[PDB]
């Protein structure tokens, strides 16, 4: 994955030297950072249930249309709305995945890179997972530099389906 | 044709592939042939060398193609070309070390560099590695060759000019030339502009014609000229030093001159010292 | 490629005496005024999509010749190009911002350009125009004064402008 | 350069990409401990004469038949004492200037290139300059992190000198 | 060659409309500051001739090769013409000032530059460190803030550097 | 690459007929000489680090502006390149005196150098008294009268300063 | 300067051969029908300022982009221009018309010509447009019945037609 | 273009040291050896005419294709050409001899000299058989030994072959 760390080791290793002073510096950086990130990553885990539930419907509120329109890709049928309910929960359980890996490595391998095939060929609107992220992104009830960078990762995820 | 053009004796293919793949010895010859050949002749100190493609080299776990590509995207080659010269630029660079050849028109040119916008530089040189021509002139065990020489591929005749502006002689490395620091086949490039053939320095004077044809006459006469007898004959000159009036100005230059005067000129133009390079028909 | 420490450095090993307590003082105060300029770089990197495409929308309306048929900016490949070839600028700029230095700006982007685009028949002038539309969109975004720990940052601002500048100089 | 700041741009720039936040957080850490790198750069040049001859002395006493052997490659006359004092003054004047460029970026460009080539061909053994380079290491009289980033690049020199 | 009012009423013709109201601000924020433009190029053309003989001397202490036997600058012949050419170069790019626009420098000095040196055998970059010598020095007494009425001519100083690097750039 | 008895072909097929008893005679005498030859190329080969080594140091103590710093043998990199330009020119030559002719010599070493020391900016009268250096050694080193059956030999050592002056002349 | 007479002499003069009787009978062909050759070259000049006048005003209004502001033929004074090459190329193929063969209108107008309008941007497909205008104008003028002795003029029209031809060809 | 002694004179200048007294000893023996160059020149100028005349008249005859109708000599003003060419290439080899350099040789002649034979279309192999035909002619007449005092004169025979050779290869 991304992580700093890793890109460091990487970028010493195609160049088949030791690591140096620069790396060890960057590396020390992102363990500064890592108390706040991981503070972050736990409360957001611990309360993951309501901000999923919450978003659901509030992309249920903005687009009524979508859990009343006949369709498989629409939500109007039980297993529909479980469905995008499973949906909101994975792009939460990659915030908190790239909140404790230190960047967006996780968000970028296991989404961003493949999402826009997968929204047409499914057609999965990316409207839904814009308004949704934007929920999470109001409800997360962080605070301090906790909320910005968790807050800067959503976006990110926001920026990529559009 | 050869000591003057500059192709002193490039007659031979330099294949690693064999039982003995490393064969005690020709191994060494061909990683040096791949420097030469990928760095542009650079002048590779031995610390720097890229130890860990080797290895892989001579194990048989990489082919020459591997090889060739590992040295392209390590952090050797982008020193010396990739990040120092003007993108367009770098993309002729990429076509004398890897294709052995010049730009043969502007699509080349919009296709590497978006491949470069968008994907990266490393799916740029990914690209001419496994282009055909890669694959077919070279074989993943045969280290490139300057093909352009050779017209039997298939190619435009400018190619033949154009490959002879990056080549500038046996001695000669990309890094250390003439013109370097600036794209050298980009302005003609865009107006499919052939080139006169500079040759390389040989035991006499070398005086490096620039042509832009921002101040030049054209190739043709386009009228009649003075109008004697005869058709006009153009004639370059480099080094005009002697006559400097204000500075002679622009030193390298070109002069459309009618058949029967042409002797005159000439010796004129001998007076101030530069040596024409070419007298072509307009 | 070298940053402003870097090009310090190699001049100094020119000369090849020791840095001076001067030298030192100087790179002292670019590193006390670094934390502005990564937040200006971050600023700019995060709206980059919006500055180009904003630029361009305006470069098209004051220049309609540009995006009339038989013009440059037609046919919706060049069109395609002409926004890579602001972009790109811009990426170079951040790239000379964030090393406080113009020297890969001078040598990777606008080395050349000038000769590129006039053979091309493109014209510069309006190349100039659409970076100045950058350099208002860009200038106007980073110094917001909004969100951040407000301060006097005009002298990052100016050398921003002065990069825009030298760019829209150097191309036409 | 392999300068931290330069070397970001330069992964930014193989890429096409806009500098992402890993790289901006690594030149911030760079930004950060300039202070220090800064304060041992001065060090090291205020006392820089001292070391350079204490350092002679120091390999003149470890080996003894470099000031008597004859052949250009010992100092044994005086002209060859004035090289040896310019050399290791080279070395001092490159580990300032790595230590003001946070990096080994200046140690790789104006010396251990070719280092090897050189020392083959004018019989300079390397073990003298290793010898002299750990006397400037246990001489320079730093303390702290500004200590280790120093003896980091002492190291790192002597470590190219083997 | 077009001066700066010339250029915008180039400009304006190519495209066929009356000026614009935002030129005509434009034209009229230049002439408010215009004489500004003729202190500074009153200033550098008064000390020519000093400009030119301590870049020079600075020149050949940095580079000593150029005045080494065997070099491009010795025989004392070679060293006339190349003080020749750097004053011909501060002539043109004084001529530039005045005028506001770089056309009369790229249209006789720099145009067709490169070609000349590169013919002659001359080392371009040494060239481009004299320009740069040059560029220091002149900016610094035109700028010099005492003898006159004080104020803000930072732009036009920015200008004239601009003018200096266009010149280094297209020697090299 | 030619050889003095493929330089004699050459000609002979320029002009067709048929190899005549001049050319013929002409080539005897290279042969009855050949030992000679590969006697001066074994010595020259034997030997061929230490005239490099001794030239270096001897050029260097001659032109020490040149390893002063900023100079181009300076920072470790560049002498690096020198030692091996030395060498190298060394190495074409000895070629050139084993074939006979200096078609080699000017083939592939001399052909580009003249350029490429003139773009690095490397002071190409300094390589020439370097290459002449070369000279006096590797010719005295050949000509030693002892430990080798005697015998005329001048007109091999003369041929030997011819090719190392073609060398010193080309690059300078 | 080669006439059809001059065209079979110098092809003679290649075979080193005196003319055939083939030859010979062309040559008579040529000359017994001469006066309607000249009548032709007669006419044509007699209209010339109205062929171009007329031809001008047509291409003109046919493709308005030229005569708008920025286009190639605008300012009055490219316009003059226009006007003045529209008329040498007619002045041309007159030539071209009495001497019998195309060798005068392919070495003085049509030899450089393609170039040199690349270069200067002007539309060459455009001049191709304007010159077959011209082309229907002087033939139709040139083959009116009315006015002078009835006779064949066929093979004569066909020749004017290419050489016009021609000269489209060569500048588009 | 120099001659021997200015030839030495201008390489220790380039270099910088004063005349060694090797290079004295070389141009004393030039100079002991003058008598032999300047009759040589004299005897080859006095005998000009009949040189070029019989080389043309050898030329023509072993290469017929030249006179024949369609040839490059051919037309009697070609011919008068072909005349000229030889006797200037003549001439300008005994301004070498006498100078003793082949810098007059390569300064004013020769060079251009490759390529305009390729323009106009003239073989140069024909043009290096004629040089070659003219140097058996000229070496034949100065080395004469009846009627001037009798001596060794090999040395300087050899010199003015080679002066032939390089024109008659370096055209061809
Ligand atoms: C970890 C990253 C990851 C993503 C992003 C992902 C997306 C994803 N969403 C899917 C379907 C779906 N997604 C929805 C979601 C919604 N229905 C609505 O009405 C809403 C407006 C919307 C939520 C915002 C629905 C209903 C399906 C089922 C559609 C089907 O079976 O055809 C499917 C098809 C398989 C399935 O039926 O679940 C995938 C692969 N899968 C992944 O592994
Ligand atoms: C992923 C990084 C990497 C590894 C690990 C690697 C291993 C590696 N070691 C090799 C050679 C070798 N390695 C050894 C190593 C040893 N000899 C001994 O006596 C010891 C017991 C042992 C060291 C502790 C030897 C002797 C050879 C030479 C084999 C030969 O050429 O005959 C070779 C053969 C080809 C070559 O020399 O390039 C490879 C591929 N190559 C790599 O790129
Ligand atoms: C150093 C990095 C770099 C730059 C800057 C660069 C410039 C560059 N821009 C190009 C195209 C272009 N660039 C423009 C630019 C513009 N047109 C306008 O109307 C505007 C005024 C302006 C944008 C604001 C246009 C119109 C083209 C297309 C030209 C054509 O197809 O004829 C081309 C032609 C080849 C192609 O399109 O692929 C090059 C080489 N190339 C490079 O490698
Ligand atoms: C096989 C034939 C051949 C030759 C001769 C040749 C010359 C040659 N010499 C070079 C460098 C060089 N050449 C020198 C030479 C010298 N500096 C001095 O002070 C001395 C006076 C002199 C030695 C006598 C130096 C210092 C460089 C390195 C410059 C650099 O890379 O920055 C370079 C390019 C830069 C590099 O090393 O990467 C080339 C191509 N190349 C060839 O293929
Ligand atoms: C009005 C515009 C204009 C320009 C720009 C110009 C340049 C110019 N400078 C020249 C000479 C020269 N220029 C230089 C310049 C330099 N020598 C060095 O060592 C330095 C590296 C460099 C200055 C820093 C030298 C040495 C010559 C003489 C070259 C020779 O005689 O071989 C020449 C050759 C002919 C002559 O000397 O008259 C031209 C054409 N002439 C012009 O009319
Ligand atoms: C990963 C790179 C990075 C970021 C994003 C970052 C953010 C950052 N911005 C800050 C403040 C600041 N930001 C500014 C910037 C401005 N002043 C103005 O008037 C303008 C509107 C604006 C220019 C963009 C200033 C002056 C400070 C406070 C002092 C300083 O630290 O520079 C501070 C210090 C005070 C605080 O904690 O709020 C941090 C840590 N730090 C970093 O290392
Ligand atoms: C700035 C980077 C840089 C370095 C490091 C460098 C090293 C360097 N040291 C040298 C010589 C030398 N180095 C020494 C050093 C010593 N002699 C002793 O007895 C001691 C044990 C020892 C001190 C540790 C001596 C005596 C020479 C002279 C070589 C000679 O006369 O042959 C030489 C040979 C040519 C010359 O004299 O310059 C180089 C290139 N050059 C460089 O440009
Ligand atoms: C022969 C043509 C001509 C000249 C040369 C001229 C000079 C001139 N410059 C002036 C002002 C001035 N001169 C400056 C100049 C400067 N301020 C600075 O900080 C810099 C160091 C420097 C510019 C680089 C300023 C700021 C003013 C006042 C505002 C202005 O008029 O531009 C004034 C008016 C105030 C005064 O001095 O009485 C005059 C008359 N007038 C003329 O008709
Ligand atoms: C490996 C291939 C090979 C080589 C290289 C070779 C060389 C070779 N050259 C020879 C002759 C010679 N060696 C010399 C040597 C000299 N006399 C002098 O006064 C000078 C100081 C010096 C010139 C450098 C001469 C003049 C001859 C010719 C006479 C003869 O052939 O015996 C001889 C016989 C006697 C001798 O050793 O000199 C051999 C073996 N033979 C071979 O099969
Ligand atoms: C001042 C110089 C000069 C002129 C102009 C001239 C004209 C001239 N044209 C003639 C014939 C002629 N002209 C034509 C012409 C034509 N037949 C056609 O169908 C076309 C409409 C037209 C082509 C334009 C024909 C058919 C003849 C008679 C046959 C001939 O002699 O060519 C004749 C002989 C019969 C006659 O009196 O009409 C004269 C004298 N003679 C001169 O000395
Ligand atoms: C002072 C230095 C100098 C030289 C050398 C020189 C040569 C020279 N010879 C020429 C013509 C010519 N040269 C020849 C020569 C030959 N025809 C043959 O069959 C032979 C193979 C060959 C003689 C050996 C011919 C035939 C022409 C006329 C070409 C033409 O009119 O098309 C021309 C073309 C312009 C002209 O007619 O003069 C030049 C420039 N001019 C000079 O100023
Ligand atoms: C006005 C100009 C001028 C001329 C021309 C001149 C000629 C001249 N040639 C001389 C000798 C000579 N001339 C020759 C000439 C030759 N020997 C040969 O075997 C060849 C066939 C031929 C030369 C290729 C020789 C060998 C000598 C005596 C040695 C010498 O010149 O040094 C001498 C000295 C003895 C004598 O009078 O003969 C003179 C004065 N003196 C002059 O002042």
């Amino acid at each position: 994955m991304k992580t700093p760390i890793t890109e460091a080791i990487a970028a010493a290793d195609t160049q088949g030297r030791f690591l140096s002073n620069t790396e060890l510096q960057a590396v020390d950086g992102r363990f500064k950072r890592a108390v706040a990130s991981m503070e972050a990553a736990r409360a957001l885990t611990n309360n993951a249930q309501s901000l999923i539930d919450g978003a659901a419907q509030a992309v249920y509120q903005k687009f009524p249309y979508t859990t009343t329109m006949q369709g498989s890709q629409y939500a109007s049928t039980p297993e529909g709305k479980a469905k995008c309910a499973r949906d909101i929960g994975y792009y939460l359980r990659m915030v908190t995945y790239c909140l404790v890996a230190g960047g967006t490595g996780p968000m970028d391998e296991y989404l961003i890179a493949g999402l826009s095939e997968i929204n047409s060929t499914f057609d999965l609107s990316p409207s839904w997972y814009i308004e949704a992220l934007k929920y999470i992104k109001a409800n997360h009830g962080l605070t301090g530099q906790a909320a910005v960078e968790a807050n800067a990762y959503i976006d990110y995820a926001i920026n990529a389906l559009s | 044709a050869a000591s003057r053009l500059g192709t002193s004796a490039f007659s031979d293919a330099p294949p690693v592939e064999l039982r003995a793949n490393w064969s005690e010895e020709d191994l060494e010859t061909v990683i040096r042939a791949v420097y030469r050949q990928v760095l542009g002749n650079d002048y590779v100190m031995a610390s720097e060398r890229l130890v860990s493609a080797e290895s892989l080299l001579r194990n048989g776990k990489i082919t020459v193609r591997e090889f060739v590509r590992a040295v392209a995207k390590s952090e050797l080659y982008k020193e010396k070309f990739l990040y120092g010269n003007f993108q367009t630029r770098v993309i002729e660079l990429n076509y004398k070390h890897l294709l052995g050849r010049a730009p043969y028109d502007e699509s080349e040119v919009i296709f590497h560099l978006d491949l470069y916008e968008n994907e990266g530089f490393d799916a740029d040189i990914d690209s001419y590695i496994d282009s055909p021509e890669y694959t077919n002139s070279f074989g993943d065990w045969v280290v490139p060759y300057y093909r352009g020489f050779n017209t039997q591929p298939g190619q435009k005749t400018v190619g033949f000019n154009r490959i002879f502006r990056l080549y500038r002689g046996y001695a000669n490395s990309d890094r250390a030339q003439a013109e370097g620091s600036m794209s050298r086949l980009a302005r003609d490039l865009a107006t499919n502009r052939a080139n006169t053939v500079v040759p390389p320095s040989n035991s006499d004077t070398a005086f490096a014609y620039y042509t832009p044809s921002a101040d030049v006459p054209p190739r043709a006469c386009l009228g009649g000229s003075f109008g004697e007898s005869g058709r006009v004959y153009r004639i370059e000159v480099a080094g005009i030093r002697q006559p400097g009036y204000p500075g002679v100005r622009r030193s390298s230059t070109a002069f459309l001159v009618p058949y029967e005067q042409l002797s005159a000129k000439m010796q004129q133009l001998q007076r101030t010292g530069a040596r024409i390079i070419s007298v072509n028909p307009a | 490629m070298l940053d402003a420490f870097a090009k310090v450095v190699a001049q100094a090993d020119a000369r090849g005496e020791f840095l001076t307590n001067a030298q030192f003082d100087a790179l002292s105060n670019l590193v006390k005024e670094g934390n502005k300029r990564l937040d200006a770089v971050n600023r700019i990197t995060s709206n980059a999509s919006t500055i180009v495409a904003n630029a361009a929308r305006a470069l098209f309306a004051e220049q309609p010749q540009l995006i009339q048929p038989g013009g440059n900016a037609y046919t919706n490949r060049r069109m395609a190009a002409c926004l890579r070839d602001m972009e790109i600028i811009l990426r170079y700029v951040t790239y000379a911002i964030l090393a406080g230095d113009s020297s890969v700006l001078d040598d990777r982007c606008l080395n050349g350009l000038r000769e590129t685009y006039q053979a091309l028949g493109t014209p510069g002038s309006s190349v100039a125009v659409a970076i100045q539309k950058m350099k208002d969109a860009a200038i106007a975004i980073a110094n917001d004064p909004n969100g951040i720990t407000p301060g006097d940052c005009s002298a990052l601002m100016s050398e921003i402008a002065g990069y825009f500048d030298r760019a829209a100089a150097a191309v036409a």
